[PDB]
């Protein structure tokens, strides 16, 4: 569920 | 920046955008030939754009100097995100004014309910998409520890730290990463990560820039 916050974003399953 | 305000022209003087075509991820200024980022906004090509308010105009007081090294924390882990830091050189050293200014690294680390200014060109909705032209501001506080662990069970390491708000509505969001969290003049976070933006009980996570500013200066002095 976790996310960064870049332009993509990169996602985590969490 | 969802929840925030208009900072005003070059009210963030240290706030760069880093730039590929596009704006991609936010930095600081720390002196005139060095930014501090976060490593997973590591890539080829960066460009870093200071002295911006618009970044779709040239409205004067940009400066574009092409990234000469990228230094990725050498124990980044991609997974955890922990040691979420990276150092720009530039190629040439920007011109320092009022309105392009570097930020002071701390002395210590900054407690729990402590005022902060974060920024960027980061989306402003929550849900959805809008992209702003101008550079956004929010003030948030620093969270006690036992409240970020208790938010993100098993995610937080010592080099991190949460702010904002458990209410939701108010956070740094996607375009804001790397970008600074300032508290009394001193470069306290990088945005670094989060559950969404601006939700309920998931507050920002932030690198912990305390933790480093030995390593900032011991490989800012050998480069
Ligand atoms: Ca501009």
């Amino acid at each position: 569920g976790r996310a960064t916050k870049s332009i993509p974003p990169i996602a985590f399953p969490d | 920046i969802v929840g925030g305000y208009t900072c005003g022209a070059n009210t963030v003087p240290y706030q760069v955008s880093l730039n590929s075509g596009y704006h991609f991820c936010g930095g600081s200024l720390i002196n005139s030939q060095w930014v501090v980022s976060a490593a997973h906004c590591y890539k080829s090509g960066i460009q870093v754009r200071l002295g911006e308010d618009n970044i779709n105009v040239v409205e004067g007081n940009e400066q574009f100097i092409s990234a000469s090294k990228s230094i990725v924390h050498p124990s980044y882990n991609s997974n955890t995100l922990n040691n979420d830091i990276m150092l720009i050189k530039l190629k040439s050293a920007a011109s320092l004014n009022s309105r392009v200014a570097s930020i002071s690294l701390p002395t210590s680390c900054a407690s729990a309910g402590t005022q902060c200014l974060i920024s960027g060109w980061g989306n402003t909705k929550s849900s959805g998409t809008s992209y702003p032209d101008v550079l956004k501001c929010l003030k948030a506080p620093i969270l006690s520890d036992s409240s970020c662990k208790s938010a993100y069970p098993g995610q937080i390491t010592s080099n991190m730290f949460c702010a904002g708000y458990l209410e939701g509505g108010k956070d740094s969001c996607q375009g804001d990463s790397g970008g600074p969290v300032v508290c009394s003049g001193k470069l306290q976070g990088i945005v670094s990560w989060g559950s969404g933006c601006a939700q309920k009980n998931k507050p920002g996570v932030y690198t912990k820039v305390c933790n480093y500013v030995s390593w900032i200066k011991q490989t800012i002095a050998s480069n």
